[PDB]
């Protein structure tokens, strides 16, 4: 039974992404005055399909001078991180339930740093060396905050675990209150993910490279989208509907989902220095602010929650 | 029978080649207004599957848009050779079919047919976006108009 | 005013051959609006007509599905529209061959024919002027 | 018009809720009709194990009651 | 064992992918900032068990302590944003 | 008559009021909920696109596309082979060759125009006297060989032939403007 | 140095020395579109020679026919008639509104906002109908030759511009609204390529790259060539001499074109539109197929053109772009001895280096969208 409810975990999640895709392009289209792909299949349906097959049937042109392993084992862990990440959702009963998750999922997610760097490492050049170190560099000074946040947000509900805020937002969202951290939470789930406006590393591999770390590139986001859902605006949750909870999930995860379009789609980009002072000269303050404001809430207020 | 099924197989894969179209936009000159006027809504490139614009280590098909030089020429057969195969090239306008009103000049190349081979050459100072795209479909049915699997099989 | 959509909808939906059609035309031409039939041509294609549409898609045509020997069921080109209906259908007019016909004069193409960029009956040049420089020939017997 | 992304927002939003009820349903099923029990302690642990040697069929879920 | 499995069967379909795909057919200033990262990826270790600590009674000397980490960070990296360590402008 | 952009009236005012109003246009991110309003409308409203090959462009009748050699009622040719198409054409595309027919006609053995040279500049059918070479309408007639792209006599006057139903309406159109 | 190649693989090549992430040393590359115009035009009547000038700078193309046709009327000493010096002004100021159009969302684009390219481009579409309506050709318009224009304006015209430029205001604020006040757009723009008036002149800029350092430069208000000298219209100077400066120099400058264009409509006048000089325009084909005279007026003209009484010239022609420049020499020929091209983007790529000091690699892609760097003109 667990190897079924393993498949399906990670088959939807796939086909999310390849359909995530498709998404993006017919919201662009259409805030664009266009359309998007209809013609391939009905609205577009086909398309993801397409493209993979294209890509998985190219031709692959391995720069000579690089290292095979690096080559191959910087997708891979990326896409093994994108996928071990999405285990310990509460949706609302998680397929791994851990304590600690939340910190499991910091982990598992500072981990592809390694990757965005061998590959450069691998490409033997200084341009793509300067790119990856400023990504690399980007990608580290906002997991700071990406911590610094759930880390003063955790006290509302005194436990690392994922199956705790159901109960916390029990009757109010996380929002309310901590409005400010989301905000900046929010935003680190873009420069984490290289996404627009923090695109400043796509904005060099072959085909089947190219397409693993597009796959992990949108299940991040969707799982990013997926946390925010879970923590900041948590849903219902009926002990006998865990059907309730998991639609209500799924239309927060998708309205936020979009909003990464809706962005990518509205703003210009950054420039690297200016990037580098927007977090640490107004995100890491207030943060640490917002983080003895919250160490101090619980006491000033008896409102200190509990370990279980 | 084994044909059968092989012909499917290469509809399938050619199916997917020309619904994924990616072009490298050599834009040159004049003739790349209208290949952007193409990506526009009312043409909406994007639409077929042919996405904007994307990188030349990824992209499948090579659009030569304009007067090509003898000081550009090294530069066009780099990306060329850069491409991954299986990679096909539309030439759009007069400049790049036979070197069009520079034709008689001392730096241009009369034809990137010259510098790189060409499947689709679509004529016109410049050509319509709908010319583009015309030529663009005709490409997708010489893809469509593959047999290699069934020269593989019967060889 | 949404379920007054939802009826436009629903019509447009049915408005065709039923299922079948309804499937080759969404599959053909992904779309399924109702037009007026203004017209249809020799070769078996259609020309709809709506004035409430925007300036571009208040006319369009349903090519045919055989053109020469051809199955054009799902290859199409906008080449297969004769030249009558081609000038109706750019927007050079306002009023279509039923009602404007054209010049009836012989030495004018009664089958169109579509691009043959590669077909076996395609265009070959070569030159059309006879020989210049005529050479000397000695005759078959010697002295 | 815009209602041409929801054939594949649904389709996306399908795929996202299947996981939730799936694990629910799986877990009501391999747990004798009742959520899995969490052990975030060893007290919760000891109750289940001591469960299981009272059950006489090596199972956790199965309750005996009042009845023995 | 669970973990184990979930892992194992997401490096398999990772390199399954990878294989199909074949088979078908200086500057100080980044060294700062990763200086910088580390001394608050400490102060982060240091800072994660709050969610245990402020169950204690000691209420009065949480607060203190974790004022007191929070004041000389926030006082650090006001000294390297006065000594123009946070510029870019070489 | 000038102006200036980027230049106040002058100094503003300090005021609590105006610089808590700047701080909530920095802090709330006031400035850029309006660009995504402006995304949203965008979003619900409807698309310029058509289905291409079922829904063309609209063009007029002095558009310039493909090349035609006319004929008159009778069938007869029009070129008379006097060379003012050759002469201004200015990619130097139009190779003519004439000569004297069994009837006694100034009429051609030889007209060539390469595509690939020309620009689409209409001189040819300014200069014409006789309403005989005419850039056409279409514009749909791409090739896979750069050899399918140098026309001749025969291949321009199959053009004519074909499209003459429509050239001859378009000229009856514009003929009063030149 | 940490030294680059960047701009090709769109026939830009900069040569960057960096020094970490600052550029020390921009040395631009020229010639990748070099085909030798200047020299063909030597071979070229004064006809045959019209359609290189459309294909200079190929975002406006009859700004440039203009010049041309300016610079030969000089020469011939003639002048065109009122209804074709105010169809010229009309297209003209329609040229630069696609010009603006052109610049704003390109440098939009390469800096990361890409929603106005697609939103505006359809506008494009809709004014390449006129052009074509008009000439037959979407972008290529030979339409405007010494003497007038070739062709008159078809009965349905005027309403279709009117109901445009109803619009594009409109269409223009919602641009605004995304770009102008944006902090990043800000950010990216403010206090880049700053560059002084004295330096500027030295350097031989033209247009808002003068204009946007506090200058008082136009060549419609001085030195005009057309009935530009009827119309009203306003002049925007800016401030700083930044990249928002010239921004919203070119936005006021498209607006100021809907306010000629509003009065080229309403008071376009009647008449014809070539010089009724036979030996320098044509005359009309029913006149060509019944008088004599103008059938050998035909042929020569179409065969060996009209002469040109020697001399030189240059005529310079308020374009989008700024100044741009014939020196045209003549011999009593057919043909011209010599024409040379002055562009606005040769001077501005050669002050790229100074105004790219004490800036990263990321500010020059915008540092050049902020000159509107077409290489048509500058390789000729
Ligand atoms: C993760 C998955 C990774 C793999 C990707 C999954 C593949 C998805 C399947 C997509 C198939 C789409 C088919 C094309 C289509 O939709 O029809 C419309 C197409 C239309 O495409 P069109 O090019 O003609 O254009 C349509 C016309 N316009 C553009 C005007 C609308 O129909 C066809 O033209 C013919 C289809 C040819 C391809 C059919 C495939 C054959 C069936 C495959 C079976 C092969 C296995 C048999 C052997 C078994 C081994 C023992
Ligand atoms: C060639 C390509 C190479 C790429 C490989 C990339 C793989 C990286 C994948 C991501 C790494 C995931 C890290 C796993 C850490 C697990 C942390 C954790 O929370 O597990 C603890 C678990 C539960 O304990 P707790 O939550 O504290 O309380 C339970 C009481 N009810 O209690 C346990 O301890 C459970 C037992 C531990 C299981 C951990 C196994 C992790 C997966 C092993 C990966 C092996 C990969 C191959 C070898 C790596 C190289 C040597
Ligand atoms: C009890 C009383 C006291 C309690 C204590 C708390 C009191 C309230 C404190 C106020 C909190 C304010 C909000 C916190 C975040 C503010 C961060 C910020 O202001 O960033 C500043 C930065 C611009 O700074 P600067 O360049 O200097 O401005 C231009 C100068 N002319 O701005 C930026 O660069 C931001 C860049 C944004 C780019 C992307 C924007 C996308 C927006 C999408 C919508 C997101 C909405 C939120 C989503 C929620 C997620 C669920
Ligand atoms: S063919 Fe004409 S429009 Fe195209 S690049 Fe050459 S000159 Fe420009
Ligand atoms: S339209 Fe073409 S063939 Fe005719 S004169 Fe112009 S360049 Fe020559
Ligand atoms: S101008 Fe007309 S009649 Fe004279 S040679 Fe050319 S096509 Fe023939």
């Amino acid at each position: 039974m667990f190897f079924i409810n393993i498949l399906t975990l990670l088959v939807p999640i796939l086909i999310a992404m390849a359909f995530l895709t498709l998404v993006e392009r017919k919201i662009l289209g259409y805030m664009q005055l266009r359309k998007g792909p209809n013609i391939v299949g009905p609205y577009g349906i086909l398309q993801p399909f397409a493209d993979a097959m294209k890509l998985f049937m190219k031709e692959p042109m391995r720069p000579l001078t690089t290292s095979m392993s690096l080559f191959i084992i910087a997708p891979t862990l990326s896409l093994t991180l994108a996928l071990s990440l999405w285990v310990p959702l509460p949706m609302p009963h998680p397929l791994i339930n851990l304590n600690l998750g939340i910190l499991f999922i910091l982990a598992t997610s500072s981990l592809s740093v390694y990757s965005i760097l061998w590959s450069g490492w691998a490409s033997n050049s200084k341009y793509s060396l300067f790119g990856a170190l400023r990504a690399v560099a980007q990608t580290i000074s906002y997991e700071v905050t990406m911590a610094i946040i759930l880390l003063s947000v955790l006290l509302m509900n005194g436990s690392y675990s994922l199956q705790t805020l159901i109960t916390t937002q029990e009757h109010m969202w996380l929002l309310l209150p901590a409005w400010p951290m989301a905000m900046m939470w929010f935003i680190s789930t873009l420069a984490e993910t290289n996404r627009a406006p923090f695109d400043l590393t796509e904005g060099e591999y072959a085909a089947g490279p190219f397409a693993l770390f597009f796959m992990a590139e949108y299940t991040n986001i969707i799982l990013m989208n997926a946390l925010t859902t879970i923590i900041f605006l948590g849903p219902l949750y009926y002990i006998n509907l865990p059907e309730l909870y998991s639609t209500n999930f799924m239309m927060e995860a998708l309205l936020l989902s979009s909003t990464f379009l809706w962005i990518r789609a509205s703003y210009p980009r950054f420039r690297y220095d200016q990037l580098m002072h927007l977090l640490w000269k107004n995100f890491l303050p207030l943060t640490l602010a917002l983080c003895m404001w919250h160490i101090s809430l619980p006491i000033f207020t008896a409102g200190v929650p509990p370990y279980m | 029978r084994a044909e059968y099924v092989v012909t499917k197989l290469d509809d399938l894969i050619n199916w997917a080649r020309r619904s994924s179209l990616w072009p490298m936009t050599f834009g040159l000159a004049c003739c790349a207004v209208e290949m952007m006027h193409m990506a526009a809504p009312r043409y909406d490139m994007d639409r077929f599957g042919v996405v904007f614009r994307a990188s030349p280590r990824q992209a499948d098909v090579m659009i030569v848009a304009g007067t090509l030089t003898n000081k550009m020429a090294p530069a066009l057969r780099k990306v060329y050779d850069q491409m991954p195969e299986p990679r096909y090239v539309v030439s759009m306008g007069s400049c790049a079919n036979g070197g069009g009103y520079y034709h008689y000049s001392y730096s241009v190349v009369r034809g990137c047919d010259r510098i790189v081979p060409v499947d689709i050459y679509v004529p016109g100072c410049p050509p319509t976006a709908e010319a583009l795209l015309y030529g663009i479909l005709q490409l997708q049915r010489k893809i469509k108009r593959e047999q290699k699997l069934k020269i593989w099989y019967r060889r | 005013e949404l379920v007054e959509v939802l009826k436009r909808g629903v019509q447009q939906v049915t408005g065709h051959g039923g299922l079948r059609g309804l499937l080759r035309v969404f599959f053909r031409a992904n779309d399924i609006r109702i037009g007026t039939l203004v017209g249809e041509d020799k070769y078996g294609n259609k020309y709809y007509e709506d004035n409430k549409q925007f300036f571009g898609r208040h006319r369009w045509v349903i090519y045919t599905t055989e053109m020469n020997g051809k199955n054009t069921f799902w290859d199409v080109d906008g080449s297969m529209v004769p030249p009558e209906w081609h000038r109706w259908l750019h927007c050079m007019t306002d009023d279509p061959p039923t009602t404007n016909p054209p010049t009836a004069r012989k030495f004018i193409w009664t089958n169109h024919k579509f691009n043959v960029s590669a077909t076996p009956e395609q265009y070959v040049p070569y030159s059309t002027t006879r020989k210049k420089i005529h050479e000397w020939v000695p005759p078959s017997t010697p002295y | 018009m815009w209602f041409e992304i929801l054939p594949g927002l649904a389709i996306m939003g399908v795929c996202l809720v299947i996981p939730g009820v799936s694990t629910a349903y799986i877990h009501k099923f391999t747990n004798g009709g009742k959520e899995k029990r969490v052990a975030r302690v060893q007290y919760q642990w000891y109750l289940m194990e001591r469960d299981r040697r009272i059950s006489g069929v090596n199972r956790y879920y199965v309750s005996k009651g009042l009845e023995n | 064992m669970n973990l184990y499995t979930v892992i194992f069967i997401n490096i398999l379909l990772s390199l399954t992918l990878i294989l199909v795909a074949f088979w078908l057919p200086f500057s100080m200033k980044f060294f700062l900032v990763a200086i910088t990262f580390l001394l608050f990826d400490l102060e982060i270790a240091l800072l994660l068990p709050l969610p245990w600590a402020i169950q204690t009674i000691k209420t009065s000397t949480m607060m203190i302590m974790a004022f007191i980490l929070v004041t000389i960070l926030s006082l650090g990296l006001a000294y390297e944003w006065t000594q123009k360590g946070l510029e870019w402008t070489e | 008559t000038y102006k200036y952009v980027n230049k106040k009236e002058q100094e503003s005012e300090v005021d609590m009021k105006s610089a808590t109003d700047n701080a909530a246009r920095i802090l709330m991110w006031t400035e850029l909920i309006r660009g995504l309003g402006m995304t949203l409308s965008y979003l619900f409203r409807e698309p310029a696109t058509i289905n291409y090959p079922f829904e063309k462009g609209p063009l007029s009748p002095r558009f310039r596309g493909e090349h035609a050699l006319r004929r008159y009622p009778s069938g007869e040719e029009r070129c008379i082979a006097c060379k003012l198409c050759e002469a201004i054409c200015p990619a130097q595309a139009i190779t003519i060759e004439a000569e004297p027919r069994a009837d006694g006609s100034r009429r051609t053995t030889r007209y060539d125009i390469d595509m690939t040279k020309c620009i689409y500049c209409g001189f040819c059918q300014e200069a014409c006297p006789v309403d005989a070479i005419v850039e056409g309408p279409n514009f749909e007639f791409s090739t896979e060989t750069h050899e399918e792209l140098l026309y001749n006599k025969e291949k321009l006057l199959n053009n004519g032939d074909k499209w003459e139903a429509e050239i001859a309406a378009n000229i009856q159109a514009d003929y009063l403007y030149r | 140095n940490m030294t680059l190649n960047f701009g090709p693989q769109g026939v830009l090549r900069l040569v960057l020395e960096l020094s970490g992430e600052m550029v020390r040393k921009c040395d631009p590359h020229i010639g990748l579109l070099h085909r030798g115009t200047e020299k063909l035009i030597e071979y070229k009547t004064y006809l045959q020679a019209l359609p290189y000038f459309d294909r200079l700078d190929y975002v406006s193309m009859m700004c440039n026919e203009q010049a041309y046709s300016i610079a030969v009327e000089k020469l011939l000493n003639i002048q065109p008639p009122p209804r074709a010096q105010w169809i010229r002004v009309l297209f003209g100021e329609i040229t630069r509104i696609l010009n603006h159009i052109m610049a704003v969302t390109t440098h939009a684009l390469d800096i990361g906002a890409m929603t106005p390219f697609f939103w505006m481009f359809e506008e494009r579409e809709k004014m390449f109908e006129f052009y074509e309506r008009v000439s037959g050709a979407r972008m290529h318009a030979a339409y405007i030759r010494p003497g007038g224009v070739h062709q008159d304006l078809p009965l349905g015209l005027l309403d279709d511009i009117y109901e445009f430029s109803k619009n594009f205001s409109l269409r223009i604020d919602e641009v605004e609204e995304m770009l102008t006040n944006n902090r990043i757009w800000r950010n990216r723009t403010v206090d880049i390529g700053v560059v002084t008036a004295e330096d500027a002149l030295n350097y031989g800029f033209s247009g808002v790259m003068l204009r946007g350092s506090g200058i008082q430069w136009d060549l419609r208000k001085t030195q005009p060539y057309d009935v530009y000298d009827q119309v009203e219209f306003d002049v925007p100077i800016g401030s700083r001499g930044d990249c928002y400066d010239r921004y919203l120099c070119r936005v006021e400058e498209m607006r100021q074109s809907l306010r000629i264009i509003e009065q080229c409509l309403n008071k376009m006048p009647p008449g014809e539109i070539k010089v009724d000089d036979a030996k320098v325009s044509p005359p009309k084909r029913a006149e060509m197929k019944t008088s004599m005279e103008s059938l050998i007026h035909h042929f020569k003209l179409y065969t060996e053109g009209y002469q040109v009484p020697p001399g030189a010239t240059y005529t310079a022609i308020e374009a989008p772009k700024g100044e741009f420049g014939v020196y045209l020499v003549s011999d009593g020929s057919s043909r011209p001895y010599r024409c040379k091209i002055k562009a606005p983007g040769f001077a501005h790529l050669a002050g790229l280096d100074k105004m790219s000091k004490g800036h990263m690699l990321a500010d020059v892609v915008a540092i050049i969208g902020t000159q509107d760097i077409v290489f048509g003109e500058i390789d000729r």
